[PDB]
C-alpha cells in the first residue's frame, strides 16, 4: 500500500515509570511524553 | 531498453541522538615539504616604481605539486 | 579579556588595517592566510561557529564544521 | 536515470517557507550533479577560488560554464529535486517570472545580474547561504545594456581624470516598450565596489583598439596617397584569441510564451520550452 | 518538441479570406523604440522631418489608431506573407506574371482602397530604409500558422513548430496528411558556382541584403538554399555580387603623410621620454613641434557602410534529394501559379550572424 | 535517428579488426554525406591532387569546410557511423579520451591535423583506403599554434611550459595558397578596426598617465607595451575637437558597437561549431588516460 499515502504520519505514546508508591511524595500528574516522526521514500534506478 | 525501478519506503525505529563514534586509523601523510616556494611572482604584481628595470633583471637572474 | 596580565604582544598584527587588508586582501593582491586575515570573513566564520554551537547545545547536524574538515571552530 | 535529493535546513522553517511560497519559479543549477548534494557548494561561499573573493567576471564565467535546469515544487513540509533531461519526462512545466521587468514573446535566456545599477537583490544575511538569480534579457537588450554601461564608465573616468568634464553626459537615451516608461539611471551619487573590476577591462579594450588602429599605419600606408617590434603584436593576437572564446554568450534555453502573461500585469503564468 | 501556440489577433495585416498553408509571419517593432535608438546612430546627414512625416502618415493610414501603442496584446505586430510577396516578390523570376498576380491580389482583396494602402506602405518603407536604419536587429523567430477556422468577425489561428506535424495525423485537411507548399520565389540558381553535386543535407537560409547609393535605396528579401557552410555563405554572396560590391563600397563613403622613418628610428635615436618629461615638467610650453599629420578629420564611419550581406538559419528539411515539380493549382476566386514541394518543415532560431565584406 | 552505412572493405586484417572491436572510439571527419557509401571520399591519393603535400592552412580550411562525425560501435555484419546533423539527442554512442592530457568538463572537442607529435600510422592492408587517427587537443594549444602560424606567415613576407611539462611542436609551411586569404582577412580586420575613438584615446595620454600614477595598474600593461609608449609621443595629439551637435551625438557608442560586431565576426569565423556538452555523474568530471566514459547530449 504505497500508491497514495499523502505523507502519512503515526503517533506513539510512551510512559516514564520510576518506582511504585511508598508514601506522600505527593503524587502528581505524570508526564505523557510522545514523539512524532515522518516517513521517507527511497528508490533505486539503473539502465540495462 | 528498460529501466528497473523499485519505489519503496522506510521508517526509523529509535532516536538519532544515541550513538557512539570514534576514529580507527588514518592514512600515512606524504606531501612535498622543505625547499618550497610561493607563487607571488605569478600572482600578478603590485605598485610599480622607477626600479622596475633593475627589479625585473634581478627576478630574471634569480629565475635563471604542493606549495607553501 | 582572556589574560589580565597584559595586552597583546603583536601590535603589528592586531589592528584593523595592520597587515591583512594591506597584503592578503584578494582584490588588492595558504588557506589560513586568507581565513584569518580578513575581518569580514573572520566575523562571519565566528558567527556561523557560534550559531552551530548554540544549535548543538539546544538540540544531524549534517556533519559540518565540527566534523569532516578539521581545524575549524576549534582552532 | 538517477534521482536528485536535497537537504532541508533546520531551525529556519517559517521565513524560508514564506519565501518559498511566494517564489515558486526559482532556478537551481549545479556544475556537477550527484546523487547527494548540499547547499554549501552552490552558494556564494563556495565561489571563493584562486585566493581571491569572487567578482563579476568570475560569476559570469561560472554561469557560462554551468548547466541550466528548473524545478517546480512548493511544499511547506517537503523539498526534493527532480531529474532534468530530454529522455526523462517533466510533467507540469509551470514557472513564475521572478524578474518584474517586462519581456517579449520569443526571447533569449541569458544570465546577467543587474549589479551595475539598481540591483534590489534582497537575500538572507542571517545564515550566509544565498543564491542570487540573474535577470533574463534578449541578446540585443544585453548588448545595448553592456554598451551603455561601458559608455557611462568611460565617460565618468574621462570626467574624473580630465578636470574639465563635458556638459553632455546623457543626451536622449530612453528605452520604452510599446509606449512605456523604464525610469532607469535615476541616481548619480550612489557608489558601488563593482567598478574596481571594469576599469582594467575598459583599459585593456582601449589599448587593444589603439594598437589595432595603429598597426594599420605602421605596416604599409596602402590607403594613404634590438627591438624586433613583434612582442606587442604577439601579445595583442594572444589577447584577441583569448577574448574570442570569452565573448561567446550564445543562448541555450528557448522561450515560447503562450499569448502573454504581462499584457496587463507582469508576473503571471508563463510558458517555456527546452529547445 | 511540438507545441500549439496561438496569438490573439483579429485583423492586423491580413484579410478574413480562406486560410492557406505555407505562410511565414514575422514580428515587427514599435517605431518609437527604433527612432529612440537611432536618434544617436543617425549622426546627422539627413533632415529628421521626413521620418516624422512618414511616421505620422503611417499612424494616420493604420486602422484603429486608438489600439496601436496601448491596450493589451492587440496591436500591429504581425505581417502576412501575401503583403511581403506583393511588395518584394515582383521582379525576381517572371515580371510579366508577378505584376499580373499583384494586380489580381490587390483587386480581389481590397477592391476599394488597396492601391492607396500599397503606395503608403511603399513610401513608408522607403522612408524607413533611406534613413540608414536597420530594422532586422529587432526581428525574432516566429512560428508558422496552420489552422482552418471561422467565426462571426473572429478568427483564431494556431501555430506549429518543428516536429511530427505530418505524422500526427490531425485529419483536419483535405487529405489524410498536411499540405506544405512554397511560392515561386524560393530558390535561386547556384549551379554556376556549385557545379559539384550536392551530396548531403541542404539548408534553407533567409538573405536580406542592403543597398547604399545616391538618394536611392531598395530592399531585396531573397531566399538562398545551398549546401555550403554557414561561414562560407557570406563569401559566396560577396563573390556572386562582386559586380555591385565595388559600387556599393564607392557610394558608401558618405555621411595625409605617412611615417616611413619608424623602421629607421626604432632601434637608434629613440627619444623615449613619455614619463620623465611629463611627470617632471608642466609640459605647457615645451609642446612646440610634435606631429601634425598635415590633415584634419572627424569621424570615419565604416561599419555602417560595408554591411550589405546577411543570412539566418531558418527552416530545415527532414530528408535530402528534394525534387521540385512545376504544376498548376485552382483555388479561391482566381488561379495563380504555384509550386508544390514535399519533405519541407519549418522551425529553428533567428540567430543573426552576418559577415560584411 | 538516421544512420549511415559504409560497405566493409575486402581483405579484412584481424590485427586492426581486434583493435576496432575493442576500442569503438575514434573521431573522424568526412566531406560527402551519403546513406549508401562504398568507397566514401577519404583517400590520400585523391586528396593529393597534383602531388604536392597539403599545407597547414589548406588542411585547416578543408577541415573547417568539412563537417564532423563520431564513430559509433562496429558490428561484423555491417559498419555503422553517426554524423552530426541538428541539435537532437543521439543515444547509443561511445567516446574515449584520445588526447594524452585531461579535458575539462563542458569542452567542445574540435578536429585539428596532427602537428603535436609523430602519431602512429596504421598502414591498412586493404585496397580501398586507410584511416589515420589524429592526436590533438580541441582549443588549449590550438589557440596558441594558430597565433604562432599566422605570425610566421605575416613575418615571412616552440616551447610551451605548463605545470612543469614541456611540449614540443613541429611547424610546416611551404605553400602560399593560404597567404592570400590570410592577408585579405588581416587587412579586412584592420580596416574594420579603425574608428574615430582612437584619436580621442591618443589625445588623452597625459591624463591617463596622471590617473595611473596613483593606481598601481601600470606594470600589467608596460611589461608588454614596449612600443606603445614609444609610438604614443609620435602621434598628432590634437586638442579637444568640436562636435557638429551636442544633443544626439555619441561616437563612443558607435565605436564600441563596431568593436563588438568585429569581435563577434572574428569569433564566428575562428570558432568551429561543435555541440558536444557532456555531463558527468557520481565520479569526478576530470578524465584520465585509460578510462572509459559514456555519451551525454545537452
Amino acid at each position: 500500500e504505497l500508491a497514495y499515502v499523502r505523507d502519512g504520519v503515526i503517533q506513539f505514546e510512551v510512559q516514564q515509570p520510576m518506582i511504585a508508591r511508598d508514601g506522600p511524595h505527593p503524587v502528581d500528574q505524570p508526564v505523557h511524553n510522545y514523539m512524532v516522526k515522518r516517513i521517507h521514500k527511497r528508490s533505486l534506478s539503473a539502465a540495462f | 531498453n528498460f529501466t528497473l525501478t523499485q519505489p519503496r519506503a522506510h521508517v526509523d525505529l529509535g532516536v538519532g541522538y544515541t550513538a557512539v563514534c570514534a576514529t580507527a586509523a588514518l592514512r600515512c601523510p606524504l606531501t612535498d615539504m622543505g625547499n618550497t616556494a610561493q607563487n607571488l611572482f605569478f600572482s600578478r604584481g603590485g605598485v610599480p616604481m622607477l626600479h622596475d628595470n633593475v627589479t625585473e633583471s634581478l627576478r630574471r637572474i634569480t629565475a635563471s605539486a604542493s606549495v607553501c | 579579556v582572556a589574560y589580565t596580565d597584559r595586552a597583546t604582544l603583536n601590535p603589528w598584527a592586531s589592528q584593523k588595517h595592520s597587515y591583512g587588508d594591506r597584503l592578503y586582501n584578494g582584490t588588492y593582491n595558504y588557506s589560513p592566510c586568507f581565513k584569518f586575515f580578513t575581518p569580514a570573513e573572520v566575523n562571519t566564520n565566528c558567527n556561523t561557529l557560534d550559531r552551530l554551537l548554540m544549535e548543538a547545545k539546544a538540540v544531524p547536524p549534517g556533519s559540518t564544521e565540527m566534523t569532516q574538515d578539521p581545524c575549524g571552530l576549534f582552532q | 536515470p538517477f534521482e536528485i535529493e536535497v537537504l532541508l535546513p533546520g531551525e529556519l522553517s517559517p521565513a524560508e517557507t514564506s519565501a518559498l511560497q511566494k517564489c515558486e519559479g526559482k532556478i537551481i543549477t549545479f556544475s556537477t550533479l550527484r546523487h547527494r548534494a548540499s547547499l554549501v557548494d552552490i552558494a556564494l561561499s563556495s565561489y571563493y577560488i584562486n585566493g581571491a573573493p569572487p567578482d563579476t567576471l568570475s560569476l559570469l564565467e561560472a554561469y557560462r560554464m554551468r548547466f541550466a535546469a528548473v524545478i517546480t515544487r512548493v511544499i511547506p513540509g517537503k523539498l526534493l529535486a527532480h531529474a532534468i533531461g530530454v529522455g526523462t519526462p517533466t510533467p507540469g512545466l509551470f514557472i513564475q517570472n521572478t524578474s518584474p521587468v517586462d519581456l517579449c514573446n520569443g526571447d533569449y535566456i541569458c544570465l546577467l545580474p543587474p549589479v551595475f545599477g539598481s540591483a534590489d537583490s534582497i537575500r538572507l544575511d542571517s545564515v550566509g547561504l544565498e543564491i542570487v538569480f540573474p535577470l533574463t534579457i534578449p541578446q540585443t537588450l544585453m548588448r545595448e545594456i553592456i554598451a551603455k554601461v561601458v559608455a557611462r564608465a568611460v565617460e565618468r573616468t574621462a570626467a574624473g581624470a580630465q578636470i574639465l568634464p563635458h556638459e553632455v553626459l546623457r543626451g536622449a537615451d530612453v528605452i520604452c516598450y510599446n509606449g512605456r516608461r523604464y525610469e532607469l539611471e535615476t541616481n548619480l551619487q550612489h557608489r558601488d565596489g563593482s567598478d574596481a573590476a571594469i576599469r582594467t577591462l575598459v583599459l585593456n579594450l582601449m589599448f587593444s583598439i589603439n594598437e589595432g588602429c595603429l598597426l594599420l599605419l605602421a605596416l604599409i600606408p596602402t590607403l594613404l596617397v634590438r627591438f624586433p617590434i613583434y612582442e606587442t603584436i604577439s601579445s595583442w593576437i594572444s589577447t584577441s584569441s583569448r577574448l574570442g572564446d570569452t565573448l561567446g554568450t550564445r543562448a541555450i534555453l528557448r522561450v515560447c510564451v503562450f499569448d502573454g502573461p504581462s499584457t496587463v500585469h507582469p508576473g503571471d503564468r508563463t510558458a517555456v520550452i527546452q529547445v | 518538441t511540438t507545441q500549439l501556440i496561438q496569438q490573439v489577433s483579429l485583423t492586423d495585416f491580413f484579410r478574413p479570406d480562406i486560410e492557406h498553408a505555407g505562410s511565414i509571419v514575422l514580428i515587427l517593432r514599435h517605431p518609437s523604440d527604433m527612432i529612440g535608438e537611432a536618434n544617436t546612430l543617425t549622426q546627422a546627414g539627413r533632415d529628421p522631418d521626413v521620418l516624422l512625416e512618414g511616421l505620422r502618415n503611417l499612424f494616420n493610414a493604420c486602422t484603429a489608431p486608438w489600439t496601436v501603442g496601448e491596450g493589451g496584446g492587440l496591436r500591429a505586430y504581425v505581417t502576412s506573407l501575401s503583403f511581403i510577396a506583393a511588395c518584394r516578390a515582383e521582379e525576381y523570376t517572371d515580371k510579366q506574371a508577378a505584376d499580373a498576380n499583384r494586380t489580381a491580389i490587390v483587386s480581389a482583396y481590397g477592391c476599394s482602397r488597396m492601391e492607396t494602402r500599397l503606395i503608403r506602405f511603399s513610401e513608408c518603407l522607403r522612408a524607413m530604409v533611406q534613413c540608414h536604419v536597420f530594422p532586422h536587429r529587432f526581428i525574432s523567430f516566429f512560428g508558422s500558422l496552420l489552422e482552418y477556422t471561422i467565426q462571426d468577425n473572429l478568427c483564431n489561428i494556431t501555430a506549429v513548430a518543428k516536429g511530427p506535424q505530418e505524422a500526427a495525423r490531425t485529419d483536419k485537411t483535405s487529405t489524410r496528411r498536411v499540405t506544405a507548399n512554397i511560392p515561386a520565389c524560393v530558390f535561386w540558381d547556384v549551379d554556376k558556382d556549385l557545379h559539384l553535386s550536392a551530396d548531403g543535407l541542404k539548408h534553407v537560409f533567409l538573405v536580406f541584403v542592403y543597398t547604399q547609393r545616391r538618394q536611392r535605396e531598395g530592399v531585396r528579401l531573397h531566399l538562398a538554399l545551398s549546401q555550403l557552410n554557414e561561414q562560407c555563405f557570406g563569401r559566396g554572396i560577396g563573390f556572386l555580387l562582386g559586380r555591385i560590391r565595388a559600387e556599393n563600397a564607392a557610394w558608401g563613403t558618405e555621411g595625409t603623410r605617412a611615417l616611413p622613418l619608424v623602421q629607421l628610428s626604432n632601434d637608434p635615436t629613440s627619444p623615449r621620454c613619455s614619463i620623465g618629461e611629463i611627470t617632471g615638467v608642466n609640459w605647457n610650453l615645451a609642446r612646440q613641434r610634435l606631429y601634425q599629420w598635415t590633415g584634419d578629420f572627424r569621424g570615419l564611419p565604416t561599419q555602417l557602410s560595408c554591411m550589405y550581406a546577411a543570412y539566418t538559419l531558418i527552416g530545415t528539411i527532414p530528408s535530402e534529394s528534394v525534387r521540385y515539380t512545376r504544376r498548376m493549382e485552382r483555388f479561391g476566386g482566381y488561379n495563380v501559379p504555384t509550386i508544390w514541394l514535399e519533405g519541407v518543415v519549418w522551425g529553428g532560431t533567428n540567430t543573426w550572424n552576418e559577415c560584411y565584406y
